[PDB]
């Protein structure tokens, strides 16, 4: 088989958009 | 857009984590083995694979952003389990730590591989496995970063 | 004149792990 | 704890700069650390009790641009480097460390933490060297300790061979001096 991602985790908490 | 240290992954028998550090994104051999990860231009192999230490490492995915190692030699770590919750565990010694409050063990479940963070939000270790009395988690074995780099 | 000193981005400290949403 | 940080970009060169003269900036606040700008420089405001603080060198003696119009600096010290303005509306503050702990985090422009070692008052020691080019920009930005607490406000960098092994400071204690004080 293959591992696949199924979500993520941004430590920051960052919302969205650009720095 | 936003992009994530520690990706949630899957392989049918189980789900855990994975930590990009130092651009490779690093998960327990007891949960990927030698499987190699998904991607849209086909499977990727491993990079690293090393089952002595309970270690193997792919190249960072995308959506993706690596974890800076911990220079601090602070024993006041903080793991993320998969559900994003914070967990603070008290240095015991390199692999090593204790919750500073017990839970029970399905607290922690398919939070291995994820990350093991000092106060400033470095990399120390890799959450290796949990060490729970009767059911209850009360500390949790890791891999120290070092082991990391000494694999690269 | 000296120009007004304008905000032109911020930091934030309060954000906490976070699953990031799909889509 | 752990402290983590991110940043977030909300106005370019043309926006700046049309701010700065009308002096009027009507964009919503968010953080505890406004990315700050001139015409000349860019650097670092921390917001500590209620107020924006910055440095002096960066700032001088400028208002800040507000959805109200400019707005007059509530503090200025040049002597210890200081220059504050009631924190924009939206801002959130942090607060004086009241632990005394030895071990400080610097959150430099790019949303990074890195590490010191307080060697003294206004000074501690980079515990990971990095270039001068990495903390330029980053001046007026937070000196957290380990539970997120203001110690001090980055000033200058202790560099040789264009390799920063320390850091300058202005300790949250002459914060509360300059207010006190008739400035
Ligand atoms: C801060 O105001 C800077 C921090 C940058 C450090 C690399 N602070 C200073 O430059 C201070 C002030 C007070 C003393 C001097 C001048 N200083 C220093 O850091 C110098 N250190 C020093 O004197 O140290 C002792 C006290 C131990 C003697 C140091 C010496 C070596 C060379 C660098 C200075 C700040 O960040 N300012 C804003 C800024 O740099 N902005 C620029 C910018 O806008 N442009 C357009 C160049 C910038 C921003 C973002 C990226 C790159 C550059
Ligand atoms: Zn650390
Ligand atoms: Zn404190």
């Amino acid at each position: 088989g293959s591992v696949v991602i199924v979500g993520r985790i941004v430590l920051s908490g960052k919302p969205a958009i650009i720095p | 857009q936003v992009e994530g240290e520690v990706q949630i992954v899957s392989t049918a028998t189980q789900t855990f984590l994975a930590t990009c550090i130092n651009g490779v994104c690093w998960t327990v051999y007891h949960g990927a083995g030698t499987r190699t990860i998904a991607s849209p231009k086909g499977p990727v192999i491993q990079m690293y694979t090393n089952v002595d230490q309970d270690l193997v490492g792919w190249p960072a995915p995308q959506g993706s952003r690596s974890l800076t190692p911990c220079t601090c030699g602070s024993s006041d770590l903080y793991l993320v389990t998969r559900h994003a919750d914070v967990i603070p565990v008290r240095r015991r010694g390199d692999s090593r730590g204790s919750l500073l409050s017990p839970r029970p063990i399905s607290y922690l479940k398919g939070s291995s591989g994820g990350p093991l963070l000092c106060p400033a939000g470095h990399a120390v270790g890799l959450f290796r496995a949990a060490v729970c009395t009767r059911g209850v988690a009360k500390a949790v074995d890791f891999i120290p970063v070092e082991n990391l780099e000494t694999t690269m």
